[PDB]
RNA sequence: GAGAAAGCUCACAAGGCCAUGCCCCCAUGUCUAACAACAUGGCUUUCUCACCA
């Protein structure tokens, strides 16, 4: 758990430090209140200055991908077990953390998990050319989890079924060097990118998963938490993911050979969410919006909605 | 077997029981069969009798029940009262105190059992009531999907030198749709998006969101999972044989289905709350991916998981608004299909195609050359009265009463379509395809090119 | 996410994460003339053993 990197300052305020869900719904950008019938637990809906800003991240971070040559790219959302069970996870085990579609309905079906399962279906069985190593792609994709903890902080953001999360693929030549040098730009790239954004973050490593030859998480300040939290976890891997799913590349003599596989997630909106909300907290509860996500949002400052808040008339309520 | 999941919701107490239309055109029968008969709805007119002789006998019961409640409640408050007033062993004796004890328990033991047949009767017949379909509107022709009327078409089919091929040939010829020996990663009818086909997809949902909250949209993000609750009142079927929604595994989950559309999506956020009067009407647009079952035979026609951004908004309590608001939702369609550029005809949707849910409807089929048919990307549906009775919407007036409020749904843009659409109406001889000027911004390039990557080698068995 | 327990959760006084007041669940049912009291279940909290690709 070695820490790498430490960039900017923790912010200073006089006022004790407020959860994101409280300023949340007082905002009313996100409820969660009676949401369990009609959408599940821990689940979120994001509406008026949330869902943008939710969309303005994703697109920041697109841009900012998009500028550099990653190549973009979609996946198919259904997605087979042997693709799962390639990239290390597998659905067998009565806990697990993909979406199991009904057998009699539909046979072999699964959720995608994350974005990287479905990049490296799409490279499945296939030979790409000495010349166009590496090769990066930044796929966006929501992707749903089965189990999120609920013996800590149940009630919280931090851990959602359904989140948005860019994820950015990429395939490099047999040097391990070229691997080891993808991963790191990688890693630039993000912490750019958190830079940019002003959020307070450590990069620390990971020691030794077994699937992943090396690992880098980069966790960022919150002050509602009050302590650090993962929002970044970018790992390389060794002839794992083509020595599973057979995916080989041709050299220039034509030998066969298994090409190194780099996965890294640039972002995800709900971390990103609770770091901004509370990074720029105000003492009226209103959040300063960062200048770079200004442009998106088109507020300068977020204030109180101006429509009335829902009210629930349920019967599920005390009278 | 089979079993609605709004009964076992308000009979658990998760929500108030949903107000039927029955009472509505329970005064003529001939009136209401004729238009079911032209609806068409899996109810047929054959039924009907059996459902309102169902509906009065509920009614009666309910009725009688009332009255039983009204007894006790009257014995209860008197002899609490009396036997406060001289509380002791006299009172006691008294043989007034007797003959209320005696009815009490006589009216508790009929009470009793008077419920369970009147729970019966009320399960019964509101399974058989869903079923019944919304109003139709009188200005809706009837008929067959070729029977719809054409409003009018914007637009004309581009002149072309060669034949334009089609969408799935140039998009493996350009490598922007990869579609080839899919069946063991993503199974059937699955498609991928590389180089310039995703940006312009991205591009696209963009422009579309960015138009829309110019116009004073409010910005709406939806679960993907929704329970199946939610889908009912929509009107979908939820389960069915052939039903043709995503549900998870019941052991590792109950309960949980897959988003057929973001308006199912925002109607459950909307599902048991109220609006204050002044925001109403309130417009949210929502962007998410669909997953359809839908169960051609190579393409993008028929696709199991896509994107479409779709705007819904709660209108006020009288119809003529939510018409109003229908005319406004045209009209955006309207601008962003003539921004794009496409030629696209719009035309009133047939009676027997409107559907359970949806009063008026209008269908936006988009010319694509290659495929050589109109194809439909554009649907607008008038939930006025059914998804708010469904879920209990209501908006709250000054004075306090509460009124139901219509909600109007309709897809901005569908990426499968808009893209086939686009490809065939812009592809050239030399395989190049033009931008239209929107986009041109988002893609940053006039057209599109042959890719420089070397595209990959299938290497399986 | 799994198991188990409880009935309430939000807010206002006041002390250097919680001492006390202020307020103290929504439904379907067993005995009760009926409030309450015990069951089944929902929801809001709390206590446990475990995965975080
Ligand atoms: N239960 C969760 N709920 C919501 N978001 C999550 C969750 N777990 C991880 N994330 C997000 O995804 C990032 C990566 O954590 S991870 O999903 O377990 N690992 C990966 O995604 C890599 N295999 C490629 O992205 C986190 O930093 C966070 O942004
Ligand atoms: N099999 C399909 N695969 C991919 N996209 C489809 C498919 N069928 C229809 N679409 C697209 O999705 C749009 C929605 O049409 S619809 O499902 O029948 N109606 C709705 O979705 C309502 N929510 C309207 O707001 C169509 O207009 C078309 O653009």
């Amino acid at each position: 758990a070695r820490v790498l990197h430490m960039v900017g300052d923790k912010p200073v305020f006089s006022f004790q430090p407020r959860g994101h869900l409280e300023i949340g719904e007082k905002l009313d950008i996100i409820r969660q209140k009676r949401l369990s019938h009609v959408s599940g637990h821990r689940s979120y809906y994001l509406r008026g200055a949330g869902a943008l800003l939710q969309h303005g991240l994703v697109n920041f971070t697109f841009n900012k991908l998009l500028r550099r040559g990653f190549t973009p790219m979609t996946v198919p959302d259904l997605l087979r077990g042997a693709v799962f069970e390639g990239c290390g996870m597998t659905p067998n085990a009565n806990p697990s953390q993909i979406y199991n579609i009904d057998p009699a309905r539909f046979k072999d079906l699964n959720l995608a998990g994350t974005a990287e399962v479905g990049l490296a279906g799409y490279f499945m069985d296939h030979t790409v050319a000495f010349r166009d190593l590496p090769v990066r792609m930044v796929c966006s994709s929501t992707c749903y989890r089965a189990e999120t903890n609920t013996g800590q902080e149940p009630r919280g953001l931090y851990r959602v079924h359904h989140f948005t999360k860019v994820e950015m693929f990429g395939v490099t030549g047999p040097g391990l060097e070229q691997s080891s040098q993808l991963l790191e730009e990688f890693l630039s790239l993000q912490m750019e990118i958190l830079t940019e954004l002003g959020l307070h973050f450590r990069v620390l490593d990971m020691p030794t998963g077994l699937p992943a030859y090396r690992k880098f998480d980069i966790e960022a300040w919150m002050p509602g938490r009050g302590r650090f939290g993962e929002v970044t976890s970018a790992s390389n891997c060794t002839d794992f993911q083509s020595r599973r799913l057979h995916i080989m590349f041709q050299t220039e003599a034509g030998e066969l050979q298994f090409a190194h596989t780099v996965n890294a997630t640039a972002c995800a909106v709900p971390r990103l969410l609770i770091a901004l909300l509370e990074s720029n907290q105000q003492k009226d509860g209103s959040v300063l919006v960062p200048p770079a996500l200004q442009s998106y949002l088109g507020t300068d400052r977020i204030t109180a909605p101006t429509h009335v808040p829902l009210q629930y008339i349920g019967p599920n309520q005390p009278r | 077997r089979n079993r609605n999941l709004l009964y076992e919701y308000a009979r658990e107490g998760y929500s108030a029981l949903p107000q039927l239309d029955i009472e509505r055109f329970c005064a003529c029968p001939e009136e209401a069969a004729h238009a079911l008969e032209l609806r068409k709805g899996e109810l047929r007119s054959a039924d009907l009798p059996a459902i309102i002789s169902t509906w009065q006998e509920l009614r009666q019961l309910q009725e009688q029940i009332r009255s039983l409640e009204e007894e006790k409640a009257a014995v209860t408050e008197a002899v609490r009262a009396l036997l406060a007033n001289q509380d002791s062993g006299e009172v006691q004796q008294d043989p007034k105190y007797q003959g209320l004890r005696a009815r009490g328990r006589e009216i508790r033991k009929e009470l009793v059992h008077l419920y369970p047949r009147e729970a019966q009767l009320e399960e019964q017949f509101y399974l058989q009531a869903l079923k019944l379909p919304n109003q139709t509107h009188p200005d809706v022709p009837v008929g067959d999907e070729s029977q719809a009327r054409v409003l009018h078409m914007v637009g004309d089919k581009p002149v072309f030198s060669f034949q334009p091929r089609g969408h799935l040939e140039i998009g493996e010829k350009l490598d922007i749709i990869r579609q080839k020996r899919l069946s063991h990663v993503s199974g059937h009818r699955s498609y991928y998006l590389r180089g310039a086909g995703a940006l312009l997809q991205h591009g696209l949902v963009n422009f579309t969101f960015n138009k829309l909250l110019r116009r004073g949209f409010t910005p709406m993000t939806v679960p993907d999972l929704l329970r199946g609750a939610v889908f009912e009142g929509c009107g979908m079927t939820p389960n069915a044989n052939p039903s043709q929604i995503y549900n998870i595994d019941p052991a590792r989950f109950k309960d949980l289905n897959l988003a057929g559309t973001a308006e199912v999506g925002l109607a459950g956020y909307f599902m048991d709350h109220t609006v204050a009067f002044r925001d109403l009407p309130v417009r949210m647009v929502c962007s998410s991916t669909c997953y359809r079952a839908e169960t051609e035979p190579r393409g993008l026609y028929r696709v199991h998981h896509f994107t479409k951004v779709e705007m819904f908004g709660v209108t006020g309590p009288g119809l003529e608004q939510s018409s109003q608001l229908l005319e406004e939702f045209l009209s955006l369609q309207m601008e962003i299909l003539t921004e794009l550029g496409l030629h696209f005809r719009v035309l009133d949707m047939p009676t027997q195609e409107l559907g359970l849910p949806a009063y008026r409807k209008f269908d936006i089929e988009a010319w694509m050359p290659g495929r050589g048919r109109f194809g439909e990307v554009t649907s607008a549906s008038n939930c006025t009265d059914f998804q708010s009775r469904r879920l209990h919407i209501m908006f709250q007036t000054e004075a306090g009463e509460l009124q139901f409020a219509h909600t109007v749904n309709a897809t901005a843009c569908a990426v499968p379509r808009l893209l086939i659409a686009l490809l065939e109406s812009n592809q050239q001889k030399d395989g190049s395809v033009l931008v239209p000027p929107a986009l041109q911004s988002y893609l940053g390039t006039d057209r599109i090119t042959a890719p420089t990557h070397v595209p990959l080698q299938y290497i399986g068995p």
